[PDB]
């Protein structure tokens, strides 16, 4: 899972 | 006459100060439960606010496990009606 | 549990409940999740009676909740007059500190509670406390524009 | 009753899309953003957004990797053109983003208040009285939103 | 038990977007609070949610007007409720 | 669909912080030597409390509050156990400006810093119940631009 | 009205519609209320055939919309390489300036379409043309990180  | 800043929605992914999580390999939380959420609860006649309140609900319980991290979308409104989206 | 329906008794002024649960052996000094006692609940939602009641029950008047606040400083906060005075009555620690160092006096002072400040002084309150930021009541009520009261602490 | 926001309108309006995904630009360009990553997965947003809209029968106007510059000229499009026979217009973008702003690519920051401003009724009077929709997929900071026990 | 967002649940009634004022008539109430609680009193009753009842506030308050100043209200609701809000009799 | 649960009695605590006089914002706060009084606002707590009262909630009406003393009542709330409450509503009638509100002092208590003592991790007992703020105030002072 | 319709079957790209309503003696140059013609419509969503069709029936190739802008400015914008090239072939203004002084020079090189750019240069785009911000189309592809249109550019 990645932030933006 | 109404307000300039009238019926608006604002649909944040997450609140102010926070990260808003992107799955590359399904889209961010908050806009895949959008669509989702649309999808499923349009045809409903269900308007954009439950719906966001159900994304809400939904991106809500997503969890970044990693950072004991959490998502809290947060729709802002000055929509002055209910606004649906009808088929 | 007993604790509970008083906490919730206590809170809600439900004068019948809180005698009757307290004649069901109900622990007048039972805690909520903040700590507080009936007696913080009832002194913060003015509730005499119950105060009065919880007091006669053995209801701890220092009872300190988790924010480090006694009943007395709600009913000095909340400008519950009777009830701070029933509360000193009954061995308030009058100079009582919350986690700021604030006595009810601050507090009574902090809200322009100017019979509260007269109750809290004249059951001992000492008027030079300083709470953890320095400030004395007189400090406070002055911060807090109650001019009123900051002439009867200023003049102590 | 609530008043219902007239849609009926065929299509019922735009649905646009910034979906910004490369921000090696962002990465050359602004120092704080050097490390800024790409947005992987945010084709598939656009996707959903699209065929969600779609749906809903909007017209979907995607735009890819958009700098704020051309964020703002693509907004300024929308904002200029005349809805007046659209009963909605949305805008999605997918972005990174910091407090109260998304990124371009190029990593300059368009306060998300900019962009929606762009469509009141003064500066939109095509879609006055009709909703404006802006789902904004940023961050909004770099916080993790703690989660609390229910 | 499940763990949702520190600043979930949140309802901020503001009776007005950002920058702008709001409206209060010294002899009836504030435009935004007075249409909020008859917009309540009128459909909670009836069991329509808070957003729904923000939103007929939006609307009400949108069709007031300051004449002097061509002065509008925009009040704007945030949320991170999670669930629809309901104010039930009982 | 889901709808926060809304039965306890009374439903939750209606605090509401009702600035009418700035008196102390007048004197004290140089720019707001002009903020006049908000006369009427007694309507606004007043139907605030008629409404909420006959919604079931527990009125808790705070008048003419300094931030101070704003940030104490409020505390109070976080603080508290709200664990048989559905529902916390906080309605401040004031002044405000761009994301705060005035306390009768004129001090400025952004609406966040009040909102967010009420967060999960600071008010656990209203973790996963609607937390309800109302705010009757100026954010600025533009007037809101009308549109046909 | 026919120029209403004919404005929506430009924008909706229904040529055969666009081709009746003008048979039919709609205003090829109907403008709706942001002064866009069929023409920017057509340009706008990329509609070659309904831009060819308006440009034969007489559409002014630059109509200039409420906000200055023409079709090739939208053409140029939103990439629409062939409507460009149409709009050119049919006497687009080059050098048409929106309010911010840009050129679709700027915009092209803005949006980083390189086929375009290199269009407008064929056909004359001036560029050392500055915008409001004294920025050229290189200035700007710099800016927006089109680096191989800068390169190109650059060399000019």
């Amino acid at each position: 899972i990645e932030t933006d | 006459y109404i307000p300039d800043e009238a019926d608006f929605l604002l649909g944040m992914a997450t609140v102010n100060n926070c990260v808003s999580y992107r799955n590359p390999a399904e889209g961010t939380w908050y806009i895949q439960s959008l669509c989702q959420s649309l999808r499923e609860r349009c045809p409903r006649g269900d308007d954009i606010l439950t719906i966001l309140t159900e994304v809400n609900y939904e991106v809500s319980n997503k969890d970044d496990k990693k950072n004991m991290g959490k998502q809290m979308p947060q729709p802002t409104f000055t929509l002055r009606k209910k606004l649906v989206f009808p088929s | 549990d007993l604790g509970k329906k008083l906490l919730e008794a206590a809170r809600a002024g439900r004068d019948d409940e809180v005698r009757i649960l307290m004649a069901n052996g109900a622990d007048v000094n039972a805690e909520d999740a903040s700590g507080w006692t009936p007696l913080h609940l009832a002194a913060f939602n003015g509730h005499l009676e119950i105060v009065e009641v919880l007091l006669k029950n053995g209801a701890d008047v220092n009872a300190v909740d988790h924010a480090g606040m006694t009943p007395l400083r709600l009913a000095a906060l909340f400008g519950h007059l009777e009830i701070v005075e029933v509360l000193l009555k009954n061995g308030a620690d009058v100079n009582a500190n919350d986690m700021e160092g604030h006595t009810p006096l601050h507090l009574a002072a902090m809200f322009g509670h100017l019979e509260i400040v007269e109750v809290l002084l004249k059951n001992g309150a000492d008027v030079n406390a300083q709470d953890k930021f320095g400030k004395t009541a007189f400090d406070i009520s002055i911060d807090n524009g109650n001019e009123d009261l900051a002439e009867i602490l200023q003049k102590l | 009753l609530d008043k219902v926001y007239q849609m009926k309108s065929k299509p019922r309006g735009y649905c646009l899309i910034i979906n910004n995904h490369n921000f090696a630009k962002a990465r050359e360009k602004v120092p704080k953003l050097h490390s800024i990553r790409d947005r992987n997965g945010t084709h598939l947003d656009a996707g959903a957004l699209t065929t969600t809209f779609e749906e809903l029968h909007f017209e979907i106007k995607p735009h890819d990797d958009c700098t704020v510059e051309q964020i703002y000229e693509i907004l300024k499009i929308y904002q200029l053109m005349d809805h007046s026979n659209m009963d909605c217009f949305i805008c999605c973008i997918l972005s990174h983003g910091d407090k109260g702003i998304i990124y371009g690519t190029d990593g300059q920051e368009a306060p998300i208040y900019e962009l929606t401003s762009q469509f009141t009724g003064l500066k939109c009077p095509s879609l006055a009285g009709k909703p404006k929709v802006f789902f904004i997929q940023a961050c909004q900071g770099d916080n993790y939103q703690k989660g609390i026990p229910v």
